[PDB]
RNA sequence: ACGGGGAAUCAGGGUUCGAUUCCGGAGAGGGAGCCUGAGAAACGGCUACCACAUCCAAGGAAGGCAGCAGGCGCGCAAAUUACCCACUCCCGACCCGGGGAGGUAGUGACGAAAAAUAACAAUACAGGACUCUUUCGAGGCCCUGUAAUUGGAAUGAGUCCACUUUAAAUCCUUUAACGAGGAUCCAUUGGAGGGCAAGUCUGGUGCCAGCAGCCGCGGUAAUUCCAGCUCCAAUAGCGUAUAUUAAAGUUGCUGCAGUUAAAAAGCUCGUAGUUGGAUCU
């Protein structure tokens, strides 16, 4: 007997298949237009969607007037507007399969950190979060992945102690003043 | 059979030594650099060739 | 199997079976009755100063029996109730190494916490790999003598550096006292790896060794060597071996007072003549130019991992003569061959044997299923030797110990040796196939000049004229007899008397039946080729030789078999029938064999070598 | 020439091979 | 074969695992018998016997780790003889004492989560693309690199004061100071005939050594072995062995087959089983 949690789960499922190409292709053009590392994070991303689509894909038998449909269907789109996916007016339970990998890779901290000029490149987006210069409304955020909520979007800015935005400059600007 | 040739190719070949290269890359900026190399900038080329790694 | 109680009974039996025979031998070492517990301890890197440590681990009751250099003493804490023994010696030397780390039960290895050895120590731990090894555990010294958190990592960047020698075993560091008390107990608590060599005869370690000249003039007396006795029950009419002076026969054993019991002079054997064997290893009755001969033996060597036996025809002297004494063997494996046909006068100078496993099952079985009137293991006998020279004596006085252990019958004579060696990659000097190299066979020193040979099953084997380091070699040399198993090394005199290891290995039958064979081969060129004929130029340059060559058949470099046909040259051709079609890149070239027999330049006498260094 | 390497050599031991190098000229990208 | 709650896989149906932290059972080397007590056929209680085994002055005495550590043995196969009652709770006459229950560290690539190993700019290219020139060729307009071309700007990994954490420590979080140009502060494991992503390039060997799950490769030009280069796949992970699940509509209820590929009993009667025609507001 101890006090602790043995409950995990797995994020990613790999493919039936290992080589094949167009699937190797696609996810290559994946890979190379987000600034990703390895495939893991688009077998990441294709698993969150394929959870996605197989809960909007049971709800859809039960009918109009379900209770359990209708709780919990509109609490799956709330999500998914929520994080910016799905927009307002296409809140039905079928758009939902509409869905792709895409829609969800432009909504981690990466691409948009990229989307709003604060870098210059999708991999100088990857190095200006990682370096710790960029924050979300007081809290600078460490990692990539990290999915921006639609009323977030807003506060994405450049980390006050950072040289970039804050002022006190890094260690190699300092060393070549000392030599200055 | 006869045991007495067991590693007779392994100790006759020439032994050749492996020439210096750099570091090659790792991770996210390699996976970049393959991408650079197949997708944008591919040539407008000899096409369906597409076999890297063509020896002539 | 059959029905659930008659297999768990039928578990239960096996593991009786086994639980009780892994406890028949267990008692062989360091019981109440207290052969004393040996270890031996050695440090690696030559920063480890080892008295040290040595001083720490002293004190239950500390018995300091002096030596020459080295305080090799024993030990008793009956706190745990055992009768541990410590000897120790330095890291490279291989005179005080292996002479006692070859009696010892248990080798404790001291490394540094820095890195895992220095370059000498790896050397001396070459050889004790090879030799046998007993139950060994690491220990480090320096771990706590650095930071409260540059400890934790000492340990773990230690630790991987030492698998590729050492490749599991935890590490107990020697700080304190209390530190060795954890030592002890794991030194207690261990599994005994038993020597395969030393639980057959009857051996000894030396505790002081006392002397009297029977006369002074002739520089030779009488010992009274004392120590513990450690193998099987000593019998009295058996020979005894020290082992670096040589074999002789005693006079008289006694069994004094155990200076260091547990737990706090009569005579009793005596040697006759009717059963007393005698001592007769033979029947009665009958700078520049050596660095001239190293570069060419980095060439003359290499002549030879390119050309299996690409010798040079004789263009001078006939055929018949130069190379009358071989024969054209048809098939290496599938050949008769007499084997007395040709007997030397060596080998009317040797021993034989009737059938060597039938007579070593028969001679194994006597020692343990039969017992004895000898002394039993566990006794502190003291010893009266009959003639032994005076150069023993005061070796002893400047440290090191003497060993001698009794020898079975039929150990003392001469026959021809035949032994398993590789060669060891640390060294990288080519060897003849007739040098003069040290060798180690089973607590025996002698140099030597053997035969490499090849090791397969037929009864024919072909002579490698050097050393290779892949292929494992057999080298057959006379020596005294000494019973299989026995653990080999090799050693060559590299300069200042520095011994370099070069070849470890185990030991196969000694019999003079083995068939080493020496082979030259004869290469030829053939220029006009036809229709499965052939005119091969340059193999032969008479023409009568080719009639005495014709029954011994033809090879080719690329597989094809043939025989000579017919010769049609005044001069030195021939015409050659063959199977394939011959290509005109090809040599064909005959083989020629004869038997070869080892030189007699046995020695018993080594020169002691050097505390050994680097270049 | 993949069509002739192919038609040559389809019977060889090099079959796989010109058959997968064939199915690239034929397909392509 | 301890049983369940459950776990793996899975279209739907299924199949297999479940010693293992929760519930319930059993048992303290093997059987047996008791004392005490509300409660035990109790083993960190006792009495025997069978099996092992410790001390002994030889008359006697004491045992039971399938508790926590640790040892031996076994084996393909598994961690420290560490710190503390501060937490969660339990026992006692008790706000106070105790607890190897439990907590905290150590070992730990079982396994699961996040995630570095570089980014950017100016040049130049016998690189590509966009506007003009019929074309040569004209440009900061957008991209790329077998530039070990130059250039500062950014930073952790480490090294390390201090705080914080904690019972006291560690670790992470927070901060001084140092800390990157072959940023040598170098990423590996398998592969390149087809299944199956990716070289009939070069050297060696010559049905040998060896590779190869399968098909096949090797007999002097080896797309396959031994290597060098180059390329590919996953990537702080990747091979191998075995169990098992899908693939397997190759166990078939859904949903297979039975003339010739494996297969309908020689024929008929017959009890159980299985299945049974219309018809009632």
């Amino acid at each position: 007997p101890v006090a602790r949690s043995w409950v995990c789960r797995k994020t990613y499922v790999t493919p039936r298949r290992p080589f094949e190409k167009s699937r190797l292709d696609q996810e290559l053009k994946l890979i190379g237009e987000y600034g990703l590392r390895n495939k893991r994070e688009v077998w990441r991303v294709k698993f969150t969607l394929a959870k996605i689509r197989k809960a909007a894909r049971e709800l859809l038998t039960l009918d109009e007037k379900d209770p359990r449909r209708l709780f919990e269907g509109n609490a799956l789109l709330r999500r998914l507007v929520r994080i910016g996916v799905l927009d307002e007016g296409k809140m039905k339970l079928d758009y939902i399969l509409g869905l792709k990998i895409e829609d969800f890779l432009e909504r981690r901290l990466q691409t948009q950190v990229f989307k709003l000029g604060l870098a210059k490149s999708i991999h100088h987006a990857r190095v200006l979060i990682r370096q710790r210069h960029i924050r979300v409304r007081k809290q600078v955020v460490n990692i990539p992945s990290f999915i921006v909520r639609l009323d977030s979007q807003k506060h994405i800015d450049f980390s006050l102690r950072s040289p970039y935005g804050g002022g006190r400059p890094g260690r190699v600007k300092r060393k070549n003043a000392k030599k200055g | 059979g006869s045991l007495a040739r067991a590693g007779k190719v392994r100790g006759q070949t020439p032994k050749v030594a492996k020439q210096e290269k750099k570091k090659k890359k790792t991770g996210r900026a390699k996976r970049r650099m393959q991408y650079n190399r197949r997708f944008v900038n591919v040539v407008p080329t000899f096409g369906k060739k597409k076999g890297p790694n063509a020896n002539s | 199997e059959l029905s659930r109680v008659d297999q768990r009974h039928r578990a239960s039996q096996l593991r009786k079976q086994k639980k009780e025979a892994v406890l028949a031998e267990k008692r062989q070492l360091g019981g109440k009755d207290g052969p004393p517990h040996q270890v031996l301890v050695v440090p690696l890197h030559s920063r480890i100063s080892l008295p040290e440590a040595m001083q720490l681990l002293q004190d239950g009751t500390v018995h300091l029996n002096e030596l020459g250099n080295t305080q090799n003493f024993m030990l008793l804490c009956p706190r745990l109730k055992h009768r541990w023994f410590f000897t120790s010696a330095r890291p490279g030397d291989l005179h005080v190494v292996l002479d006692m780390a070859k009696v010892a039960d248990t080798i404790l290895f001291l490394l540094d916490p820095l890195e895992g050895w220095d370059s000498t120590g790896d050397y001396c731990l070459s050889c004790l790999f090879a030799q046998g090894l007993p139950t060994y555990t690491l220990a480090v010294q320096g771990i706590s003598g650095l930071p409260l958190k540059k400890q934790i990592d000492t340990r773990k960047k230690l630790s991987k550096a030492v698998e590729k020698r050492f490749p599991h075993d935890k590490l107990l560091l020697l700080d304190t006292q209390q530190e060795a008390g954890m030592l002890l107990r794991q030194l207690a608590n261990q599994k005994q790896q038993h020597l395969a060599f030393r639980d057959r005869r009857a051996y000894l370690f030396a505790h002081a060794v006392d002397f009297v000249p029977s006369e002074e003039n002739n520089l030779v007396g009488t010992l009274k060597i004392s120590g513990y006795v450690r193998g099987q029950t000593l019998n009295v009419n058996r020979l005894l071996h020290i082992v670096g002076y040589g074999d002789f026969q005693m006079k008289q054993i006694d069994a004094p007072g155990d200076p260091f019991p547990l737990n706090p002079k009569v005579l009793m054997k005596a040697d006759p003549g009717r059963q007393e064997s005698l001592q007769a290893e033979v029947i009665p009755d009958p700078d520049e130019e050596a660095e001239a001969k190293m570069l060419e033996k980095y060439k003359q060597e290499r002549l030879e991992e390119m050309f299996p036996d690409e010798v040079d025809t004789p263009r001078d002297v006939a055929a018949r003569i130069r190379f009358q004494k071989y024969r054209g063997l048809k098939s290496f494996r599938t050949s008769p061959w007499d084997p007395k046909e040709n007997l030397p006068q060596d080998y009317a100078r040797i021993f034989q044997f009737q059938n060597f496993t039938n007579t070593r099952k028969s001679i194994f079985k006597e020692v343990e299923e039969k017992e004895v009137e000898g002394a039993e293991v566990g006794w502190y006998v003291t010893l009266h030797v009959s003639e032994v020279p005076v150069s023993v004596v005061e070796c002893f006085r400047q440290g090191t110990p003497l060993i001698a252990f009794s020898l079975l019958p039929h150990e003392q004579k001469m026959s021809v040796l035949n032994m398993v060696v590789r060669r060891d990659p640390g060294n990288t000097e080519p060897v003849k196939a007739k040098e003069e190299l040290i060798f180690h066979c089973g607590f025996r020193r002698f140099r030597a000049s053997p035969l490499f040979s090849q090791h397969t099953a037929a009864d024919k084997h072909k002579l490698q004229r050097f050393l290779t380091a892949d292929m494992a070699l057999v080298a057959t040399v006379y020596a005294p007899i000494t019973f299989p198993p026995a653990s080999v090394l090799l050693f060559k005199q590299k300069s200042n008397g520095m011994h370099s290891l070069i070849a470890t290995g185990h030991l196969m039958s000694v019999d003079p039946d083995r068939m080493v064979i020496k082979r030259v081969v004869l290469s030829g060129h053939p220029f006009k080729i036809f229709t499965k004929m052939a005119v091969v130029r340059y193999m032969f340059f008479n023409r009568e030789d080719v009639l005495w060559f014709k029954p011994v058949e033809l090879r080719t470099k690329w597989g094809r078999r043939g025989h000579i046909k017919e010769p049609l040259g005044t001069h030195g051709h021939m015409k050659c029938s063959f199977d394939g079609k011959l290509k005109s890149q090809d040599t064909v070239l005959m083989n020629l064999y004869k038997r070869v027999f080892p030189k007699w330049t046995y020695d018993p006498y080594v020169p002691e070598p050097v505390p050994w260094l680097k270049s | 020439d993949p069509y002739e390497d192919f038609q040559e050599n389809w019977n060889t031991k090099h079959s796989s091979g010109v058959t997968r190098e064939l199915m690239r000229e034929l397909n392509g990208g």
